[PDB]
């Protein structure tokens, strides 16, 4: 019933705390949505387990803003 | 400086070599040149004593065949090296004769042979036993009571009816006495309760540069016989620790804990109050006590470093751990 | 000393036996003898009343029945307790008028009724406010202000430019307004950030032995009304601390934290910077307090004792827990 | 009261002036608090939309901020860094003191250099070298046969021990106690016996320290701390600690003895380190770093699990203690799925 | 034997306290003493002996011993 | 391709940071190799997943020398 997108930004919100308003395909995890070091690493775990995928960490530490969650699960 | 065969006698010790070398102080093995005298404990060194250029070595008797200058042959080479270094000792004292710029109430006691230190201050009632000395700057308040012996650093704080022991030491910064953490809540307001127990300090107590020892709420905080403690710790309101009991460096401890005698408190520690350490136990390092220790032995707590790459993942596994748990019980179930 | 009826109506409480009872003093349960009043919180020490010897004790009504002497009735024994306290309070002043040894600059400007105790040194432009004691050998620094009735035990520091609210209290060994840890780093070199903003201290506020409180780099560090600070902490640079904040034993705060008001901080916790906790939090001992807390409660980290034995295997397991994690996924996968 | 040209300013700080050069600077404010008259830096980029809301004369950012500035501007490569440079020259922090007190003891056979000043009811000990320009604070003490470098300074009420030695140009602030025994005793059959502490501090040059921290006088061979080493308050450095040049140790930190550290680390605040063992160079340690082993390479290591809420806390805790007998189980069932 | 002799076994043994103790309407932060990890683990206690899974919501409501026993008999 | 010896004296030496001259036979992890308390448990670790294997803690509390490390892996 959910599509990707909107799949990838519940859990960026869900997980750094922040109104869906504000997860902006742009947003950086860090700068924008306010994440720790801690947080990052949690929001992927939280992707592989919604997705049921494992995310290598080379590709791992790509994943720091929105549109780069959504394209690795993407291919895109 | 001392002839080696008169060391030997003082430290109870069998001498193999040349009684005659006269010795001028201690040094580490590394370090120790013609004239000094030094120890080894660890039997690895063994085979790397032609290297060290002491004129005397203390050592076991197992250790004597690998002996390459003149040997002091003991039980205990630590102890027997915590001796020596106190009959060579350098350290001055904090202070001799009684400073024209010290200001001591007409009402203060002093015993044969004190010394207090410039600008050290004395309140009414103070009583300091034969040898004692005071360092500069201290404080020592109204009615508190300082066994013979006994010694203050400089700038070290005992607030008011305070008694300390004979041959007590205590470090610089520290302040023994401070009021206990006493609040009672008033609807979200903090009202103070005076702390009117003291601090009780027994003999032969170490103690430390600034660690602070609260005095007790309306009994007294007590520190046992033989006692030492280290820098930086928090001895709160009303805790009793019992004989021979060491202390090491930065522990933080709760209101009414009881520590039993013979304890090894690990630095970095925190322990809680209200309850009771029994006699005997060992807590490492960074211990957090939750929880009273009923039986002797050594007790341990905390996961330590790792890349901090690695430690994000281990500390978001810990904190998921009971989402582990369920999954672990429903595949339990799964092949059952 | 006092008479019991009087004693019961300046505490607003309701006299129950003989009001000439003669009150000398307050006492535990345990030590209390004639003349001692004493108190009970808790209502597991009942039949306790049968075994104390206080000439009276503080209680609530449903411990009325248990009572075997005089007693005074209450809601809030435990709050009763600090009032009475304070009305037999034996504790001493730090000092008393103002000592000759005092070192006062003539551009210094004293209250009324202003004690100052011997060597201590009062720097140009300093301003202490009617019935202020400083105690002996501390240091007051530059252009400071201190409060009315606020007191500060022997051989504390205040810095320059600090300013301090009325009937506050300090104890020994603290220091207030030293320089934040500022520093720019210059290709691996530290260069100073002089930190030229001060500390600003509320009303009533309590602070223990041995503390350490920062100045501000810029903007200023912030301790608000009736606040109690306990022993050991650190208060970094900027950090703000909202009325009637608790913060226990030997806590470390981050610079530019900023508390909110009636919280409890649990004593070694560790609290990282740049970031707000909001109303009424309360956080357990030795916190790890990485995150801002946005929500009222209680929180808590750690993970507690073991036998050293158990707390190995604990560690190992722990440090490996990734490894784990996956052995569960994959066997989660093998058997679906 | 300072008072400068922002021209002449811009020219001490390298900084490229974009605006009036006749502007007097008087002091650095933050950007909330600054008033005209006022400097002020900006290092993050959230608050270039602030900057129109700054009352300051003028603002120290980079060549990328310069199209939201919204006052004179001085442009730089490192803000933070000019900020450093910029607030150490509009300096209000005082002395800890001005000329000789008559109320300080001095011993007869101490040597002062040139320029010396000691404040009020400090005490000199018998043997002490203090260098030009130095600064001793009141109610200092220093103990016999220490040296204290030129331009070094003690805020009010440090102690120093006998036979310390500290270079030039450093800083102590108060409560600080350097050269204290370290923690030395032998194990008589339970008994403590104490093993005198004869080594003793060696500080470096351009070394701060802060306020009640404690550094240890050696046992035998002596602490060292190295040159323009910073360190925060209520440290504890042990007897025979090594700290190689520039190393920073932040807040509350507790080493144990004979530990050696390299140059250039970063030591969290609140850590605490293991002793008779060695960290490489540019290591950074997080905060509250449970510091057990050795560290051989390079990089950021950390340790610790969070704050949560009580009762999840309390579910995470008995997990984790009980967790070799999840170990079992996991196991157990391996074998069987298998 | 019982359950509500087995349930009062296992208390008694988690909180370090006699038999005797365990009253029926005693409650095991104000009775028996318990401290902040005492009733996780008894409740994990509980779980193990008694083969069954406690829920987080059921498990803050069990604070005295006749909860305890009445919940164990509810479920099997 | 090593044998046994081989195999678990280059575990140790890689969990205790020791040389292979330092890895006689005889050596007790904690008096000769200056093993720490997590270092036993941990080398016993690296057994299991090098040898592919499960030593019961009943069995691993007997693993303090190299020689009885090499005489429980010939097993
Ligand atoms: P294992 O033995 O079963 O466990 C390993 C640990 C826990 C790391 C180890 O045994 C241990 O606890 N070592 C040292 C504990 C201690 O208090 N050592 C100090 C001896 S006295 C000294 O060094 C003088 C100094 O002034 C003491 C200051 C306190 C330093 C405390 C460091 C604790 C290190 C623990 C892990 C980071
Ligand atoms: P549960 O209640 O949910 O959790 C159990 C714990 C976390 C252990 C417990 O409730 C707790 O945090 N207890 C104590 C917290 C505290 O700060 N206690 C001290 C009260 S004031 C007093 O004792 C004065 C003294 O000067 C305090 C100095 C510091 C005290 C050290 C705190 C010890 C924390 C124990 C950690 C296991
Ligand atoms: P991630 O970045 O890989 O990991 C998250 C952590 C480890 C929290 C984070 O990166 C981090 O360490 N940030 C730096 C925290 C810090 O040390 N802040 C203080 C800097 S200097 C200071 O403010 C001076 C003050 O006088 C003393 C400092 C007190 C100690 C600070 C405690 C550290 C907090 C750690 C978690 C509770
Ligand atoms: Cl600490």
């Amino acid at each position: 019933m959910s599509t990707i997108e909107e799949r990838v930004k519940k859990i960026i919100g869900e997980q750094l705390g922040v109104k869906q308003e504000e997860v902006t395909n742009n947003a950086s995890f860090v700068e924008d949505l306010g994440a720790d070091s801690l947080d990052t690493v949690e929001l992927v775990m939280a992707l592989e387990e919604e997705f049921d995928t494992e995310i290598p960490d080379e590709e791992a530490e790509k994943i720091t803003t929105v549109q780069a969650a959504i394209d690795y699960i993407n291919g895109h | 400086s001392i002839r080696l065969a008169d060391l030997a006698q003082q430290l109870d010790a069998e001498l193999h070599g040349d009684g005659d070398i006269v010795i001028t102080g201690v040094a580490s093995m590394q370090s120790a040149q013609t004239g000094h005298i030094t120890f080894m404990v660890n039997p690895k060194y063994r085979e790397h004593l032609g290297l060290c250029q002491a004129s005397a070595v203390v050592m076991t008797q197992d250790d004597l065949p690998f002996a390459k200058s003149a040997a002091l042959v003991v039980k205990n080479p630590y102890l027997t090296y915590a001796r020596m270094a106190q009959i060579l000792d350098t350290t001055p004292q904090p202070a001799q004769n009684i400073a024209p710029s010290a200001v001591i109430d007409a009402t203060a006691k002093l015993g044969n042979n004190v010394s207090i230190g410039a600008n050290a201050v004395i309140e009414s009632g103070v009583e300091l036993g034969d040898n004692v000395i005071i360092g500069a700057g201290c404080f020592v308040g109204k009615n508190s009571k300082i066994g013979a012996g006994s010694r203050l650093w400089a700038n070290v704080t005992i607030y008011h009816e305070i008694q300390i022991g004979q041959n007590c030491l205590i470090q610089s910064g520290t302040v023994v006495g401070a009021d206990g953490f006493g609040y009672a809540n008033d609807r979200g307001n903090w009202v103070k309760i005076p702390q009117i127990g003291r601090v009780i300090i027994g003999d032969r107590v170490e103690i430390g540069a600034c660690t602070t020892i609260d005095r007790g709420a309306l009994d007294d905080t007590i520190i046992g016989n033989g006692v030492i403690i280290d820098n930086q710790c928090q001895i709160a309101a009303n805790v009793v620790i019992g004989d021979n009991t060491a202390v090491a460096g930065g522990v933080i401890m709760a209101g009414s804990l009881k520590i039993g005698r013979y304890c090894m408190i690990g630095g970095a520690s925190v322990i809680n109050g209200h309850m009771e350490i029994c006699d005997k136990v060992t807590v490492t390092g960074m211990g957090m006590v939750m929880r009273p220790i009923t039986e002797p032995g050594v007790y341990s707590s905390g996961i330590p470093l790792q890349p901090n790459k690695v430690w994000r993942k281990t500390a978001a596994l810990v904190m998921n751990i009971d989402d582990m748990s369920k999954r672990l019980k429903s595949l339990e179930r799964k092949v059952n």
